[PDB]
């Protein structure tokens, strides 16, 4: 029970930080009126 | 004199106010097929087309953005990233761009004039006014702008008051 | 010209616009001692006397209707069952009546054009506009009207727009 | 003639209306470092400084009061308790003070003109208009006033209607 709780908290927190970093990557690039995404930050953050 | 008339001629149809029980508290911006609108200004869009949409949010950059349809993308503002230092046109006259900072002389500035874009001598939007802070005699602006790479940079001085 | 001015003189007294938050969405008509209001138009009637009256609804004919107070009964429009072909009047110029179809030359008729009573060559209401469609170079309308028996008749062309 | 101009010159900056979806229903009063505002008038304060406060209530005396800050206490109305009988200045002309009662001639008086202070020939507030009752030809007022001891006396005739 405690190992499943530790693993659950760790996976949920890592997924939360991943979504936080994806938002932090794509927030400056979406407010621009040109609406383009560069080559590296498109595929690595699933931006399309 | 004629600068305010040019601002009223350029921002006539493209600028829509935000109503809140009859009070004008902010102004949206239609540029690049995008509808910029701040967080702290809360109310209904005076335009009927722009009100029936869904705006994606960005609380860190203090911007709500949406997708303007294709039948209105030609009637938008212009935008650029190449900007030298000196003078620019604003709705209440002139604004100084010094050391990468927008400064407005005192006397003007209250609650309600948030979202007015900053124009140049050609007719392109270089910044969007979001807040202001009183600095001695000459106030500074907390705005957003773009760059050559394409990253929306939000400039915010110390202890600003939201308008 | 000349026709629209007496219609403005009539509409200044008895045709009442509705009050959406900043604009006008539709027009309540007071005819024969029975207040009429379209359904898709939502807001508040300008008179505090006509606001408090609860309306009965008729979804087949797209009109709320309520009873007019006794003082207001003499200051109502008049209604006519008999309409011959030709030209009738309207707030936006003239309207053609041909084969039982109120049609209008295009360029006019948009949102906020609802409940405007089509008058006649005497000053009596023959129809109430609820919307229309652009039939090529000339738009037709979707009105309710009356006949010889006393039966409210609604006509609506194909794919009309609720104005 | 000139009395209404003197009322508009004295009550220009110190009188703030109360807004309710664009409707003017009442007027507050800034006197003695205090903000008087009635109960039945509900809405938002047009001034930005006076709206962001907390008003202590008194339902028996029908008054909400607050503390005006020190940077605005010099720009208030004046107040006194020494009043003789006769005539006084009001926003719609003159008002008679007879037997300790304020009377206004008919023709004027509706819903919305609540909270207007009564001035004298020197420029001091002697009463605050809260309600009125129609008495024959000459209406009476239901107001508040002060005395020599310092007790706020609320005068209310029979069967008044709140404005």
């Amino acid at each position: 029970s405690i190992c499943a709780a530790i693993a659950t908290v760790s996976v949920a927190a890592s997924t939360w930080l991943f979504c936080r970093s994806r938002v932090a990557c794509l927030t400056p690039y979406r407010l621009t009126p040109n609406a383009r995404i560069p080559f590296c930050l498109a595929v690595l953050c699933c931006a399309r | 004199g004629k600068r305010q008339r040019m601002v009223m001629k350029l921002e006539s149809d493209k600028t829509f106010p935000i109503m809140l029980e009859g009070k004008i508290n902010g102004y949206a911006c239609v540029v690049g097929g995008k509808l910029f609108r701040p967080m702290h200004v809360e109310g209904k869009i005076d335009n009927d087309v722009l009100a029936a949409l869904k705006t994606k949010k960005a609380s860190k950059y203090d911007l709500e953005y949406a997708d303007v349809p294709q039948n209105m993308r030609a009637d938008t503002f212009k935008y650029t990233h190449e900007k030298p230092q000196g003078y620019y046109s604003w709705h209440h006259g002139a604004v100084q761009y010094e050391n990468g900072r927008f400064t407005v002389p005192k006397g003007v500035g209250a609650k309600g004039d948030s979202g007015r874009p900053i124009l140049d001598n050609q007719g392109r939007v270089v910044a969007i006014v979001l807040g202001g802070v009183n600095e001695g005699s000459r106030t500074a602006l907390s705005v957003v702008m773009w760059n050559e790479k394409g990253v929306t940079v939000k400039y915010t001085p110390e202890n600003c008051e939201q308008w």
